[PDB]
């Protein structure tokens, strides 16, 4: 039986979610492209280039259109006429506008997408503008992250392929399964927190003993995600288990909320 | 149209030109043109980074602590190098110094990164311009099992597996979605190894594709996450907890244990499916042994990497050696200074932005990043581009130079600074490569050789990889846990005014940062990365970069195919958002 | 010295006398004795559970909610089986009905127990009976290779592979510290498959060793961990909530996609690596179909298992057969019914209990467990049995019997049972394995039968959970979410008085727990456990249990090396700690 | 180079502390045994049966006197002359004191060698007994829990062997370094304890969100393991991440406090 066709694009972006995306352990990426989707179109692993893959482009979002998932990595610039992201000779504007609409829904993978991430921060040298304030006509569920858990990702591909329909979402248009909750709401360090018992200095004792990182900047507090549940690689650790503090990556504006290291 | 001579080439960009926008399996936004002449030989390279997001912009006014998380979303993919270099430059400019167990740790983050960014860039990204996928399809399972028992001890190898394997292609083809193959080079008479090679390589894509997941969970026992691990000015996080109350919320046994497991399947896997696929590969392709030299046995540069003495950056100290080879001259391996304003500079009259003078470089402590796009008079308009113009302004990379030179980076430059300061291991690796592939030493130094040289390294920093682990344990015997220095950590504490560099070798090549603090803040940030050097624009004596160099007097079968560039592109492991950051 | 008929059996305790204690390689503590003849024939067999603690009595007083988590304490090997009978027992004395989801989450615990009890039992228990390890040493890895190559597509096949397997063997052979091989039965006549063979099973032995600890993933999902995971009365603990706030604190589709690959991978080791070697033990150890009959062409006895219509225990339920068969009529499939006083009875007469009247048998709702350890006459004292006395009271396991008859429990029953009450699946399948093994229907009627039954059933559990996952997911997506009913949770919700029993097939046979609840308490809480029937002593007509059967009329090569007695009680996968709980 | 000697023994038990340790993720319990142990003698797994391995366990505590660690899973029942656990005709508690003489040091695995555990519980009808209360001359580590976790165990061993030492302990002999908190104070939903967000009745709106167990008779308040932090199963799972509350089985006495459902 045919894959539900997905046309990957990538705009400004560092393609850390592209990484998260294959390190999923279950399923396995390589399970999700041979027998989940049809990943059609993918910059980063496709082997068609250049022409090839323009043709590969144009084939699949005309022979699809209506019926394509777009996942988008990264963002449009809008300085420079958008020429600070160019594809095919052309801003990536155009790109990303012409994927949008024959659409049926578009998945923001990463703050870049959802938000605009590193990019976007003071100054903006480059006018870095998130996806759903360039389109503004199509379901887009936000799946934010620096970038997101990949066990996430991959569930949230399971679960729109095995229920035929998108991810309840929150008022931001984040998936309620992974980020209905914060950080410090599922915290296994809030023990301390609650007891005031809390790291001061890097590798003091109480780092050696797992204390709470609240005082050294963590902004799990004002955090939405699925870190300290789910956990990252295969549930091996997260940022706060291995001794720094959340730095808010989930949440619009975490690179401008002042120093990692100052309090919540 | 022009000619002119530069570094034994002839630049010509008459005759046809071809247009290669968007390079894929690459990380982020690259554009390619060339002119062919009428035998389908390049005459003409034009490299062009299709994107920029100014980190050094972002950076000013930050806190130097800050610096490394935000500079790590440089990339994602050699995710962790540009913190590690960070933090490395804001130590050189405060004064602090890492306990040795920091050290070790950050050792060991590099080495993880080096043997993951390595085998997925050969597989993943490189791999589809040697193996025709399709024509895996035609193998005999059972003649597949012999060639690949023939090569390797590794255990996956039954006539049922290579047929099972096989069928799952077909299935996956059978609907006509055939995803990343569609529309490929497939049948391109480039391809070149036989059907049985072909199943057996893309075999080995799928097992890497799924192993490549296991070793990131060492960045996640000491970073917490990967992508973008966490790290600290003065150290590492992670701190360590062996026998006392507490150890569940520290680095304790059981977490070193799952270290150890990874380690010792991460060399498994880089020795006996990645090592014995690259040899395979050089058997059936050694014509790219004389392909796509271009500066490699020219100018090449390494500034070292992996110091064991904690703190010590000097040559006794780095186990990836550092030097520069210039005028073709492997002699006279040459130091290299990251403070002297005469060898590292950066020129832009080639690329987007404003310099006072562009006819001069400038070194990265006087560097300036002022955006400005101007294409000039391209072959369609500045947001149509047909046709680059190469006499002018090209791309968002700029162009560095070393002492003017214009230098080859990443693991073939490093294998031949090591060969030629006489690092033991390094010889005896490479003469054992290149004796079994029957080629003359000068073969590595080519299209095939830079895929070579990424193999060796995987298997180098797989080693290395127990090397740091055992020193750490060694350490933890003798009581010493100390994961942090912190008497410099408040910025009261700084001098008032100060600047450093921190250097390293990411995975595609020589990284430096140079950082400059005034009144507690970053002052001055520049960052010139890998692929900066390698995908480099034209400087103001027309001299090219690696990639370009290395386009150059290729042969096309077929010119509206461009299996050949990619080829010789894919073989430096392009990273274009760290060549533009 | 005495003999006696019985069951078709001379029972003759003439001639010397054979003492195996410790029996090793089975969970918990078994001493076994038997007679030879002049023939080196066995005449007489004695099995004689060494261990109790007491779980009936502990239990009383406690909190019928609470029973599940004691009683799963019985055993560590069958973890989570006694829990499911607790659960079923309480529900079914109280009246509570749990929801579908938590019946099919209860079935995925169950079916994962089967697969991972028979693969460690396959290897890690009765493999060095039948793989000759020392052997192995002698093989050639290129044959070896050839000959798994022959038996499966499984990957791991390479020459290479079994010479790493063979080198790993050597270099821990060599210095002379043997560990759990020092002193083994090497080189024993009965030792019948080629070096090939035995470097295969060897390297599997390994693989299964690695592997099994993957298959319990399913039980830490659901169940908190393994070993002993937890379960609730009403049905399971671990909520579901795939798309709402709060999935991450919950069963979502993360966790779920877990399950579904740790599915996949089971079923692929057990269909590609065990049931190709048991076929091999089969093809070199054909004698063996004639040995080790014992019960198992007489009497069999299964409760059923597996209900698939959530709380009916009935025939259409359940998946796994319920029945028994007598006086070796298999054309005469019984109905067992659990409550009828006249069908499981216990006698004590040969086992260490007191009775008012050991004459007499009594069922569990009847049952008395007042310890009490009368070794009579042993050629020693009380506390140093040198010869158990067979004609008095030699064991503390009690002696079950069906409408008074001694039944085998176990694969090999549930296989008679089903193949005769005509399930197609069954009948095509054990028509087929005996066809393969050019063997008849009654070849599977022997120590070879059981286990070739045990992996016959590792494949049908590895299958079932796969089809019990769909199920689970099909409730999902249509919105069916409940895990546990709580109407009758509180203790005043309950009857004063009420009695229930809760059954299930365990990986080594028919389980049942008979539970009493008075005052909110439990007033009479009796196990009789699989091993409880095959382990068996003897009861007031002699009758021997399925054990002592199917050591009888056993030829020994070399009467002080027990490989023969060992590979028949291995068998049954004895669990002495269930016997006896 | 020679590995270490470990005679493991068996009393009453369930064998589930053996299963334990053979679910090892890291290291493998392979590894272990062909590497970094020489696991000279073990009922559950050994080739050698009756007489032979009675030669075994004789030749190992004779050869190796005073350098073997001898494990022990289970426990002697003083009850009926010992013969409620009978090892070659006689009492175990004699095969425990000849082994205990002859080991530089025990291994106490599990509830039951530590404290008594199930059989122990009332009204004890074997009289079953912890090796601390029978060997009086020995270093003896406990390590509790019903089992132990798995990966604790395996850290365990490659402590004592990589560092050629005993864990330190606390004042029960439990190693510091697994058992020196709480569960509770490690605990990832210790956010709803101390928000009052409690599960009142299963799969209520409270459980399929994650909330505290402790009215639900969660015993973590008291007992000290890794169970909230090292987790279960390669990190898979704990008893409370799916849905139950801790039933205090690292702690002495956890079946006679009370109904697990009763609140600590
Ligand atoms: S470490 Fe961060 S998220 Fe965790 S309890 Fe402390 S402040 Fe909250
Ligand atoms: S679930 Fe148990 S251990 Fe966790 S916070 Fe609640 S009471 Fe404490
Ligand atoms: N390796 C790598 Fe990325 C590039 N170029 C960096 O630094
Ligand atoms: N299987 C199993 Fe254990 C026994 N006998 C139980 O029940
Ligand atoms: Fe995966 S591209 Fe990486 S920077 Fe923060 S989300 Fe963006
Ligand atoms: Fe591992 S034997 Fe299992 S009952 Fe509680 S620890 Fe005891
Ligand atoms: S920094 Fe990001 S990865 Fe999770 S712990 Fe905080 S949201
Ligand atoms: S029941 Fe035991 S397994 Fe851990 S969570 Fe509680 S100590
Ligand atoms: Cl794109
Ligand atoms: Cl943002
Ligand atoms: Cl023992
Ligand atoms: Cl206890
Ligand atoms: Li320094
Ligand atoms: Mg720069
Ligand atoms: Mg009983
Ligand atoms: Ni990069
Ligand atoms: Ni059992």
């Amino acid at each position: 039986k045919p894959r539900i066709p997905v046309v990957w694009i990538h705009g400004l972006e560092c393609t850390c979610c592209t990484e998260s995306f294959i390190r999923s352990a279950h399923p396995l990426a390589k399970d999700v492209i041979l027998s989940l989707i049809s990943l059609d179109y993918d910059d980063t692993l496709m082997a068609a280039a250049g022409t090839q893959a323009e043709e590969v482009f144009e084939d699949i979002i005309t022979q699809y259109n209506g019926k394509y998932i777009l996942a988008v990595e990264g963002n449009p610039p809008l300085g420079e006429q958008g020429m600070f992201c160019i594809s095919s000779g052309r801003p990536f504007i155009e790109k990303l506008k012409r994927a949008a609409a024959g659409a049926s829904a578009i998945i923001a993978w990463g703050t870049c997408a959802s938000w605009g991430c590193v990019q976007a921060a003071r100054p903006n040298p480059t006018q870095a503008t998130p996806i759903d304030k360039v389109i503004t006509d199509k379901p887009i569920i936000k799946v934010p992250g620096c970038p997101p858990i990949p066990d996430v990702m991959s569930a949230i591909i399971t679960y729109m392929v095995t229920f035929d329909r998108l991810p309840d979402v929150d008022r931001m248009g984040r998936p309620l399964m992974f980020y209905g909750q914060r950080i410090h709401d599922k915290c296994y360090r809030r023990a301390h927190f609650d007891a005031g018992e809390f790291v001061q200095s890097w590798d003091d004792d109480a780092a050696r003993k797992g204390y709470c990182l609240y005082k050294m900047g963590c902004k799990g507090p004002t955090t939405y995600n699925a870190c300290s549940s789910t956990r990252w690689n295969d549930g091996v650790s997260f940022p706060i288990q291995s001794g720094h503090g959340c730095l808010g990556c989930a949440e619009n504006g975490f690179w401008d909320r002042g120093s990692f290291y100052s309090r919540v | 149209s022009t000619q002119y001579e530069t570094q034994g080439y002839t630049i010509n960009n008459a005759g046809r030109r071809l247009v290669v926008d968007p390079i894929t399996r690459i990380e982020g936004h690259m554009r390619c043109e060339v002119n062919i002449n009428d035998q389908n030989v390049i005459t003409n390279a034009v490299s062009c980074g299709t994107m920029f997001r100014g980190l050094e912009i972002i950076l000013q006014g930050r806190d130097p602590r800050d610096a490394w998380a935000f500079v790590e979303r440089i990339c994602g993919v050699c995710t962790g190098v540009h913190a590690l270099a960070s933090v490395y430059a804001i130590e050189d400019a405060i004064g602090i110094k890492v306990p040795d167990n920091a050290n070790i740790i950050r050792n060991i983050m590099l080495a993880t990164l080096w043997c993951h960014d390595h085998l997925v860039h050969f597989y993943q990204l490189a791999g589809m311009d040697w193996i025709d996928v399709l024509d895996a399809l035609k193998a005999d399972p059972r003649k597949t099992s012999e060639l690949a028992q023939s090569l390797s001890s590794w255990p996956k190898s039954s006539p049922g597996y290579f047929f099972d394997v096989q069928n799952r292609l077909k299935k996956f083809v059978e609907g006509g979605q055939l995803g990343i193959f569609r529309n490929g080079y497939w049948g391109h008479p480039q391809y070149k190894l036989p059907p049985e090679a072909n199943l057996m390589g893309f075999a080995h894509y799928l097992e890497a594709l799924d192993f490549q997941r296991e070793i990131v969970k060492i960045h996640a026992v000491f970073g917490g996450k990967n992508p973008h691990p966490n790290w600290i000015v003065g150290g590492m996080p992670c701190a360590i907890n062996i026998d006392e109350s507490g150890a569940v919320g520290a680095v304790n046994m059981e977490r070193l244990n799952l270290v150890q497991s990874i380690i010792t399947r991460t060399a498994d896997f880089i020795n006996n499916v990645m090592i014995p696929d690259a040899l395979a590969i050089g058997q059936f392709n050694k014509p790219w042994s004389e392909i796509g030299t271009g500066l490699s046995d020219k100018c090449v540069l390494s500034y070292g990497a992996f110091p064991d003495i904690a703190n010590d950056f000097g040559e006794k100290s780095l186990l990836m050696p550092g030097g520069a080879v210039i005028n073709g001259d492997f002699n006279n391996v040459l130091p290299v200074d990251l403070v002297d304003p005469q060898q590292v500079q950066e020129f832009v009259d080639h690329a987007w932005y404003r310099y006072p003078n562009d006819q001069v470089g400038r070194h990265p402590f006087d560097g300036i990043t002022d955006p400005w796009y101007n294409p000039g008079d391209v072959k369609g308009s500045d947001t149509n581009i047909q046709q680059l113009n190469e006499q002018e302004r090209y791309s968002w990379i700029k162009a560095p130079r070393w002492r003017g030179n214009a230098m080859e980076v990443g693991p073939l430059a490093r294998t031949l600074i090591a060969y030629h300061k006489g690092d033991a291991a390094t010889v005896e690796s490479v003469d054992r490569m290149m004796s079994a592939l029957n080629l003359p030493l000068s073969g590595i130094q080519s299209t095939l050789g830079r895929i070579l040289c990424r193999a060796h390294e995987a298997q180098w920093a797989a080693g290395k990889l127990q090397y740091f682990f055992d020193k750490l344990m060694t350490n933890l015997k003798n009581g010493n846990l100390a994961t942090a220095s912190t008497e410099k950590w408040e910025p009261a504490t700084w001098p008032t005014e100060c600047r450093g560099v921190g250097f390293t070798e990411a995975p595609k090549g020589a990284l430096g940062h140079w950082a400059a603090i005034r009144d507690g803040k970053i002052d001055l940030y520049q960052c010139v990365v890998p692929t900066t050097w390698n995908a480099s624009p034209r400087d103001p004596k027309g001299q090219i970069g690696a990639y370009e160099a290395a386009l150059m007097n290729t042969k096309m079968a077929i010119p509206e195919q461009p299996l050949e560039i990619l080829r010789t592109l894919h073989s430096f492991d392009p990273c274009l958002a760290c060549s533009t950051h």
